[PDB]
RNA sequence: ACACCAACGGCGAAAGCACUCUGCUGGGCCGACACUGACACUGAGAGACGAAAGCUAGGGGAGCGAAUGGGAUUAGAUACCCCAGUAGUCCUAGCCGUAAACGAUGGAUACUAGGCGCUGUGCGUAUCGACCCGUGCAGUGUUGUAGCUAACGCGUUAAGUAUCCCGCCUGGGGAGUACGUUCGCAAGAAUGAAACUCAAAGGAAUUGACGGGGGCCCGCACAAGCGGUGGAGCAUGUGGUUUAAUUCG
């Protein structure tokens, strides 16, 4: 639909699922990825596998795009921060910086208390 | 097995065509050891198989096995209080024992009059890809795949 | 007798003993509030009695039960009382038989995380 | 902006020195550790408990090697 | 609310105090004779401070979150888990005065091995400025001799050897309750019994047994196979009933 030669890629690895948008410079979303979206759910929403099919997943669309070269946000604790990477560099697409974008609050918001399991 | 691990066993050869694989399947379809009865079985299936169709039935061995060999199947792991199945990759002699003995069991069940007759049909739905045993193996593998997501160790 | 617990065979064995109809409806009653709240587990319930002493032999009157369980999934329940009168053991019973039944929903009827 | 970890691929890249590059680089800043430690709320105690656990465990791994 | 710094580090009487900065101020410690000349130590009553929850009045309200509600789980689940979410948490001005307010160790003084450490300063050395070294104090941490202790342990920061002052204890329940007073807006706090009842209640260590605590390892124990039992008929042993007896075990 938009063909956009160089942007950005946003993989938010949270514990439950793993999110990817595609997004352009000018910080704009084109299309996202999630690994719920892919026919899977709750306890398989987690895997890296579910991740890394969520990867490709994106990067099917952004090859249909036509685009060349990205940069790779990483955002959360979660498994799929290691698995996507792998599928962003397997889809055959040239990386251009991989960083992490997870937030550290410096001081703050009282978290929840801890589960008694 | 909790300490001692398995010696291997002389791999016998089958006495007319001196195969391995021959041999397998004669034992595999052995019961209360007549050695006797089953050989004079699985010769009148080979006996069936040239009948039916003129190629050679050591090839239709190798197809009827190739075509049940499943590379991969499930267990059933205990994992953090989460029972899954984990989908476990096999190896070689396990996948000729699975074979020959999908093989034997779909050739148990069938419809037919003697067991040569029976092991026979068997062998030639299995060599064309036709027949249960294959469609089994099948099963095996998308119940393997959808559980793809719990292999951990993929 | 339950109904709920039709599905569960009660088997009452007097060893050198005889069995009246106040043992049997105490019986029925003592093991019966045991077993009712976890039949979905329970399978048969084996109850003996063994009088001694008194008149019968040496020592105390001792009167003792013991009683065996049996679940779907696990077997060997196992509980043996002392005391003095036949009500008394059975309701001591009763008590042990009640605690290692919550114990087994308790272990595999819990969702317990056992993680290893 | 922001950023906490950055790995730049020259075109020299292939996956798995990539993947391994990146996992030191948050084993360094020690992101996800944090991020399990930032989940739930932790008393003053708890505190005081992975300060000692972790400062002698690294401390102590210091003076042995 | 203050990541990293942060440390078995710093100050504080204790409670506690940490993003940065400035201002008003409390102590501490050290070196010099500069001075006074026993002015000391403790403390019944009394006074001040005193976590958090709580309360009165006014603000404030993101996150979290009693109560509360829904969703589950379960025999039940007024709980654990999830989804929401009010008081409260925050500020100003007060009240409350209780905590495992713990070093479970009242204070002061004197005196009795070391080893290894840190914080502050002082001296001599090293250079002529940072170390460096040895040392003098003041505090703070870990092993340990004498000695102490029922053991564990404590050990110049004593639970050692002595002197002085204060508080407290005199078997366990009943009970930190009742009654009465004092304080408090209340919740409650402080002071604190007796009848009655028991021959125990307690501390430290030991051997076991146990643990839905660890670590190691075995067994046809599970897995992987092959064949059975449970269903059908009979054969047979026991229980139950029956009987004059179904001998007893
Ligand atoms: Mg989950
Ligand atoms: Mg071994
Ligand atoms: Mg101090
Ligand atoms: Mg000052
Ligand atoms: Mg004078
Ligand atoms: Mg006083
Ligand atoms: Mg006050
Ligand atoms: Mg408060
Ligand atoms: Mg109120
Ligand atoms: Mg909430
Ligand atoms: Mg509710
Ligand atoms: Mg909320
Ligand atoms: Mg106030
Ligand atoms: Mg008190
Ligand atoms: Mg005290
Ligand atoms: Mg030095
Ligand atoms: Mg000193
Ligand atoms: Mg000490
Ligand atoms: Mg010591
Ligand atoms: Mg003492
Ligand atoms: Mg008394
Ligand atoms: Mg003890
Ligand atoms: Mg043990
Ligand atoms: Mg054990
Ligand atoms: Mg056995
Ligand atoms: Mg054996
Ligand atoms: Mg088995
Ligand atoms: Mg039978
Ligand atoms: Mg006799």
């Amino acid at each position: 639909a938009r063909k956009i030669p160089k942007g950005v890629i946003h993989v938010q690895a949270s514990f439950n699922n793993t999110i990817v948008t595609v997004t352009d410079v000018r910080g704009r979303v084109v299309s996202w990825a999630s690994a719920g979206t892919c026919g899977f759910r709750g306890t398989k929403r987690g895997t890296p596998f579910a991740a890394q099919t969520a990867a490709g997943n994106a990067i099917r669309t952004v090859v249909e795009q036509g685009m060349q070269r990205a940069e790779v946000m990483i955002k959360g604790p979660g498994l799929g921060r290691d698995a996507a990477l792998r599928a962003i560099r397997r889809s055959g697409i040239l990386l251009s910086f991989v960083r992490d974008v997870t937030p550290m609050p410096h001081n703050g918001c009282r978290p929840p208390k801890k589960r008694r399991v | 097995s909790r300490r001692g691990t398995v010696e291997e066993k002389t791999a016998k050869s089958d006495p007319i065509y001196r195969n391995r694989l021959v041999n397998m399947l004669v034992n595999r379809i052995l019961k209360h050891g007549k050695k006797s009865l089953a050989y004079q079985i699985l010769y009148r299936a080979v006996k069936k198989i040239q009948q039916k169709t003129e190629t050679n039935p050591l090839s239709v061995l190798r197809q009827a096995i190739r075509g049940v060999t499943p590379d991969i199947a499930v267990k059933a792991r205990r994992v953090g209080g989460s029972t899954h199945q984990v989908p476990i990759e096999i190896g070689s002699t396990q996948g000729k024992a699975l074979a020959i003995r999908w093989l034997l069991g779909a050739a148990r069940k069938r419809p037919g009059r003697n067991m040569a007759f029976k092991l026979s049909s068997e062998l030639v739905d299995a060599a064309k890809g036709s027949g249960d045993a294959v469609r089994k193996k099948e099963e095996t593998h998308r119940m393997a795949e959808a559980n793809r997501a719990f292999a951990h160790f993929r | 007798w339950d109904g709920p617990l039709s599905s569960v065979k009660l088997i009452l064995q007097g060893r050198n003993l005889e069995v009246s109809d106040n043992v049997r409806s105490h019986v029925e009653d003592k093991v019966g509030k045991s077993v009712a709240k976890h039949s979905h587990l329970v399978r048969e319930v084996d109850v003996r009695l063994s009088a001694r002493g008194g008149d019968l032999s040496k020592g105390p009157k001792l009167r003792r039960c013991e009683v065996t369980l049996f679940t779907k999934r696990h077997g060997v329940i196992r509980a043996e009382e002392d005391a003095e009168s036949l009500y008394s053991s059975i309701d001591l019973v009763s008590s042990i038989i009640q605690r290692k039944l919550r114990k087994i929903k308790d272990k595999v009827s819990d969702h317990g995380r056992h993680m290893k | 902006s922001a950023y906490n970890v950055q790995v730049l691929v020259d075109d020299n890249e292939n996956e798995e020195r990539l993947l391994n590059r990146f996992r030191r680089e948050v084993m360094r800043a020690g992101v996800i550790q944090e991020c399990k430690r930032r989940r739930y709320f932790e008393n003053k105690q708890e505190e005081k408990k992975r300060k000692h656990r972790e400062a002698a465990k690294r401390n102590s791994r210091r003076r042995r090697g």
